[PDB]
């Protein structure tokens, strides 16, 4: 059973900064792509940003590129955002989502997903 | 433009036949890419309850078919069951977003 | 990524990690348009010569018109000569001229549903219509004769490799299709960023592992498919197995027992399970980056990889062969070479500056590329591979030494260390049986 | 004709019917001659480039000058190598050179008594000498140069060809040998009405079974061999085998014996007589007509078919292997594809409108290519041919459920049904003498 | 030398004699230098098309920048690609530009230390930058056109070759090397003058063993390595052994046993041993020189050779495979063919003015090449070579005769006459102990 | 134990028409090419006709071409040469031939003959 | 010319050495064709007595012999015998006639 | 030049290393060639003690060390011995000369 | 084992003619090279000739060439020297000398040498 989760979202000021990080537990964290997905409260998803299996390819969508920097250790099997400059636009619940192993498969494994609050 | 459209709401009576459109652009499904569907309740993660626009996953009732055709696709429930209440999201990859662009959302309600 | 090699004294096998996948598990199908003209003083002369080899080429292509034994076997250019049947239907052709009237590439769908990738690549009507039919029957300058021949020299040089290959080619020369026309191609298939980086940075490699089929001439176009590579698995570890034969070192010819690691080749992480590659021609390497086809791959557990740590481990059962022939070889890895000496045979290992380094003995070892460059084995002098890297020796006792030679089956080309133990427990029984009658 | 397919069950085996044989069963040896000549402001020094060209070329050739391993060995080139020393004898080439004065196309009786086509399809000696040594230094007109790379271009492309082949190349190509000039020949050989349609409509398979050799240069020509194949056995049934491993399907993972034909290939009817093709590259298939090789073939009776309808008949003893590793693959065959299915793997079959129409169980398995795209057996997908045509599955038990595990020799690589059967006696009999002495 | 043939009919194998080696033990690595320059009416536009066809190919060259189970495993490119990776240290590039600034030609001492060729084949620097720069927006003769598509001809073909083969070329054709070029590299290597005398002879044969290596594009020089063949073993005797099973004639199917030599190939003299090479690609026969790569080789003794005049001597083991497939086929040797006749297989031999002029019976016979031309087994005919020697016939009873049909081990791939006699004196005793014990 | 046996030939006005068939018993016909060879009263043999294994190759002479058509029919193991608008001169022995099955071999296996008659 | 050319009648004593020629044409033997021969009685089929100017076939004794040579060929039957009276007819492909061409036929008589 | 320079002679004490140089021209190092040493006793032929430049025939002590470095060669003898005492010989293939030529020989003396 | 020795030299008058031969015992004389090495009383070594194993590849120095002729005879294990117009510079002891069976391999198999004295 594959248990993956999220910590260290809450709430921050806008221009402030905040460091997610996503723990994998029962799968080949080392072969598979992993992303980030965000929900905004009362709206759709999002989709943030990717990085490969082994870092090699890494994607921002272009409303975060700039200010979000996604990072992995496949050694701790572990997801980071590292989110920077934060905006009120930046509010939502944050999913870590992994893929099925190759290109352009959907997303079958999600976190539970943690809220960011930006707002003075 | 790297947006899908999807109906707000959809209703339906239980035990019909619902749809749900998901139209694309030349960016998205105009190129060629595939459409993948997802089911998500109010407090959970999306779950995906459709994926290559006709494939089922694993724990996935043959209720849901999906198609694609030219530049939309479209999802159907046959036989409309309470538990199916949710919100339903179609996504595909966009190449101008550089990334995976997912539909506005259709709420379906069983009457 | 960063290359490390682990030798295995115990089994004389080597293992070399840190690379990464680029997975050939699809396949995307174009097609190719060059449109055509129909055409019913010494200048003059030489444009009817380069015109008569143009008519030439029309009429000469519409006239066209250890382990490997466990592998599959597949249809490699099926996709692509599907969609060739699908252009001959009524209508298809002229969808394709229509989508190309005023652009060299769109997006066509077809009658079956495909949407397909169209490329104008040569325009020989434009220049045949426009540039030489008013002029012809006086030529003024000899420039449009050589203008002639440039651009009918694709034209010729296409049908040149279409007509000594039977109409399929691999790989996709650049007649066929031009970097710039290849690169155009990638950026606009329905494939990911991370495809299109991989592909655009690897097109030799992409070039290799693609086909160009002729599909044909119809309403004044030429048309051919190329089957280009999907690389839907990338990015993912990769290591590959050497492996060399393991014998005891009796004095006495004949008399020595052998095993070797039949499972040598190039494995690759596949969501959860790992691609075997047996065969040494199905993967390309590009730097770091490995380029396997999957159509010549087995799909196993992720235990396989376990027979590296322990060969007698419970969770698999680990491929080897058993021989009597105890001849010497070496096998040049990814960052040294494993040396299997035995009888009289000479090994040792050199570098250019210092000479002779190491004096191998009998038996199976190991030698890093760090202070050598060269092993000699016998008469065959072998040069290793320069690549940086880490290179561990684990030390362990050669498990040949582990079998009574009196009951050990050496005459078994595909077994396993269970189906050799499985020999081991019937022989053994026969004497134990007889023994209590007796 | 119309191609069908036969799937069994009982032996995992697929037959596919309808096709026509044209079987190369001999060789015509052909003399392509081309004349040389003996010769030594910016036009002039372009014309020297050229010439300069051509002497080293003239230069450069004058310098130089499963059951596969049952197969018996040939020489592939021995009947165009004897025509080449009969031209090193004395007065044969000016033999050549007095039939080809007046003609460009002849046919020459040597010493041996052999009658062979010549042909000559260059002549440089003539441009050379008449548009090119008057005017030898002022040129007043650049076409004299453009029109002597023309003509002396096939000459350097013949070269270098011959230059990176060691004077032997195959296929033909067109700088050998146009598509006009082999037609040509094949219209002139002493062949039947039959054959020169079957070569004509079939030029491209033709040259990649013809071989082009370097000869010999002497008194100012240029002389090669091209050896053509001739096809003898036309227009017979031919089928093709297609074979997958087949095991059993107990859920622990060493506990399964397999079992697979190994007469996989091309069978064609000869003369009472069926010639096989164990392997897949001497088998050219062009539509509906097969191109296979009889040096590459075994002659069995016509009895071999009778393992298809009954492994176990008596007449012919079928040709199997024996194993433990049950792996999963896929087999393409021409309307359809096998799917051997074991373990925890997952294998589907797929179309491109509808999505996965078929989940296989464990065991070997048939699909047609009617609804079918695609086939996925773990990691690796596989496109099915769209050729049209009948198939037909055939319901049986399979055989492997008629062995017992115990006594199963399951390390065969070359055995047979009655190999197997005998040493399955043998154990058996040893148990029962045992216990009889017991 | 001269070829002399011997068939032995007690092993239905034959041996032929009189061969020279030229066998490859090392390798020399040469960089070769084109210099390219920085660059930034209808004649001009057609001088444009050129400088962009020239641009496009730097642009396009830095985007790229029976026993053969026995042998080892080398890296063919190994030393090759050492250098390139020595090319890419700072300052190498210029030390090489400096050295050949004013010659063409010179050696080049590496940091490294090991001193190398180095060759300039190509000035586009020098011809654009002195007679095309000047000029560009009038240009007056069409010269000027022409002449710098030959200079730039060069170098398009040996980026065509490069991008289809991924940076790597062999054979190493003469757009790398010329002619002129190799021989003067070959004239100027640290070799003997008897290595120089067979090399500049026998140029295609080292063309077809050498290797182009793209290396690096830096400051305005293009620079590829060409790894040549280091003939370090020449002169001695080699032999090639043909081996044909040999089987029991009885009438009955499957009542015949079988068995082969399995050590086909070719032999040479090796200071004190024999270098065997298994396979056939290995080696090239270039008249009565053997080209044999030592890559693909195995070192045994000197008395390896008994096997051929006593297969049952005690010295060595020769290895032999058995099996129960009396099938026919026939195997062309030097001088004549070994042909293995059975069942009701016809088998003949014929020559063109006589016909018919042997009948073969069951077994294995030979038929000499003087008199015959060719040889029909069933449904396939072969070719015989028509070289000139002397065939000798070694009378013997078949070998096969000796054993005993009932403990006959007849399903061995790599057994020897040693491991077929312990299976034989085993089964032997099984029978004998319970025939006692009883 | 080849049987060739021929049928249907028999006395025909000139312009008439008839139909030859000559089944084969006692070898593969399907993996043979069948010929008709004519022989008139006092003169030597003709080759009238030609049809390959499967039906692919159909050969005539210049003599009958237009005017007779060969078939098989491999179920039945059949040939037929189904003249139409004979002359005088179409008047000889009928023989259905088997060649050696390859392509120039000689005709190994023939028919007993019909007699045609053509006459006013 | 599609034609072969045979003595019209061929006489030998018995035990004799006697031989039928067949000249040829370019579009037959001049082309590279071989030559067949039939053995004919009156009321029976053609037999084949020898194949490829020189081959004989099965139950055919060695007195035939046969062999070609440039534009003719010629069959030699040593030691007559009264068995061996019967009408010989040369066979040969022809290119122009695009078939067999027969000889016209020699009737041999054992005098 | 074909020549190989070598000292006309060089002495030590017992257990001093010395050295003993062999200089060549460019048809001899300067093409690439390697170096070969040869003891030789008064009596006798000589004896090969290095070749390629470092490496030591089988019975020859560690004690000779050889190396090679741009156009000149040199012998080292560590620990030297009376036994040691000879005149030794460098040699190198010339492309000028076609063969080999051997130093001049360097007398060695112990003291 | 290997027993290379010489035979054949003595003392002639300048313009004369001898011929050295050198018997090989204790190796396979065909697989190797042989050569001829002069070492002139008081001075250094010098290289005659050589020839091939099997004899296809024959050098001389420039001092010996056209007046010395090497040969051998694989059967009986030996080589042979010949040399003719011998002068006073040809005086020295000749040594047969057989290499390591590759091409550019050092001597290690030596005859004892043998004396040849041109004089007047
Ligand atoms: C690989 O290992 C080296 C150790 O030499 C380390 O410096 C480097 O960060 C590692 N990773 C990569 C991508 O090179
Ligand atoms: C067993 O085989 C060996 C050779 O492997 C043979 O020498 C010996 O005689 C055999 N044993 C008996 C009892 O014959």
């Amino acid at each position: 059973e594959v248990q993956v989760v999220e910590s260290g979202g809450g709430l921050v000021k806008p221009g402030g900064s905040l460091r997610l990080s996503c723990a994998a537990s029962g799968f080949p964290f080392s072969s598979y792509k992993m992303d980030w997905v965000r929900q905004a409260p009362g709206k759709g998803l999002e989709w943030v940003s990717s990085i490969s299996a082994s870092g090699s390819y890494i994607n921002y969508a272009d409303s975060v590129k700039g200010r979000f920097t996604i990072s992995r250790d496949n050694a701790k099997n572990s997801l980071y955002l590292q989110m920077k400059s934060l905006r009120a636009d930046d509010t939502a619940v944050y999913f870590c989502a992994r893929d099925g192993g190759r290109e352009l498969s959907p997303f079958e494994k999600w976190g539970q997903g943690i809220l960011v609050t930006v707002s003075s | 433009q790297s947006v899908l459209t999807q109906p707000p709401s959809v209703s339906g009576a239980p035990g019909q036949r619902v749809t749900i459109s998901c139209t694309g652009t030349n960016s998205n499904i105009g190129t060629g890419y595939d459409v993948h569907w997802y089911q998500q309740l109010p407090g959970t993660a999306p779950k995906v309850v459709l994926f290559d626009n006709n494939n089922r996953p694993s724990g996935v009732p043959d209720r849901f078919s999906g198609s694609k055709s030219g530049t939309s696709a479209a999802l159907a429930i046959t036989g409309l069951q309470a538990e199916d209440e949710a919100v339903y999201y179609c996504q595909s990859y966009d190449k101008s977003l550089g990334g995976w662009v997912f539909g506005g959302g259709t709420k379906l309600t069983v009457l | 990524q960063n290359i490390t090699e682990e030798f295995y004294q115990s089994t004389c096998s080597a293992v070399s990690k840190g690379y990464l996948s680029a997975l050939r598990t699809g396949w995307y199908t174009s097609v190719i348009t060059i449109e055509l003209s129909n055409i019913k003083d010494a200048k003059v002369k030489l444009i009817k010569q380069e015109l008569d080899k143009y008519k030439n080429a029309v009429t000469e292509l519409q006239l066209l018109m250890f382990l490997g034994f466990l592998l599959g076997v597949g249809s490699a250019i099926a996709s692509g000569v599907a969609v060739c049947k699908v252009l001959h239907l009524e209508g298809e052709v002229n969808k394709i001229k229509s989508a190309l009237l005023s652009t060299n590439k769109a997006v066509v769908s077809l009658s079956n549903g495909v949407s397909v990738l169209t490329f104008k690549v040569l325009d020989l009507k434009n220049y045949i219509d426009k540039q030489l039919l008013p002029i012809l029957c006086s030529i003024s300058n000899i420039e449009t004769v050589i203008e002639f021949q440039q651009k009918n020299n694709r034209l010729l040089e296409i049908t040149r490799e279409f007509s000594v290959n039977a109409g399929v080619t691999t790989p996709v020369s650049t007649y066929m299709l031009t970097n710039s026309e290849l690169l155009s191609l990638i950026n606009d298939m329905p494939i990911t960023n991370d495809q299109k980086k991989l592909m655009s940075n690897n097109v030799q490699i992409v070039r290799q592992q693609s086909y160009s089929i002729m599909c044909i001439i119809k309403e004044e176009v030429l048309a051919y498919v190329v089957q280009l590579p999907l690389y839907g698995v990338i990015d993912t570890p990769c290591w590959k197995l050497h492996t060399s034969p393991l014998c005891t070192t009796n004095t006495k010819e004949g008399s020595n027992i052998c095993l070797t690691r039949t499972d040598r080749g190039w494995y690759c992480d596949n969501a959860g399970s790992v691609s075997f590659f047996p065969q040494a021609e199905t993967c390309k390497v590009q730097s770091n980056r490995v380029f396997c086809d999957t159509m010549n791959s087995l799909t196993l557990p992720s235990e396989v990889n376990l027979c590296n740590v322990d060969i007698f481990n419970p969770k698999y059962d680990c491929k080897i062969m058993t021989s009597k022939t105890d001849v010497s070889s070496s096998v040049i890895t990814s960052l040294g070479a494993i040396v299997s000496c035995y009888g009289k045979t000479k090994c040792t290992a050199s570098n250019k500056n210092r000479g002779i380094i190491k004096t191998f003995s009998n038996g199976c070892d190991y030698v890093s590329n760090k202070g050598v460059d060269t092993v000699s084995v016998g008469n065959t002098l072998y040069y290793v591979n320069k690549q940086e890297g880490k290179s561990l020796y684990v030390k362990g006792e050669p498990i040949i030494n582990f079998y009574d030679p009196l009951v050990f089956p050496s005459d078994e080309f595909d077994a396993s260390i269970s189906q050799v133990n499985e020999k081991i427990n019937q022989s053994l029984a026969f004497i134990r049986k007889s023994d209590e009658l007796l």
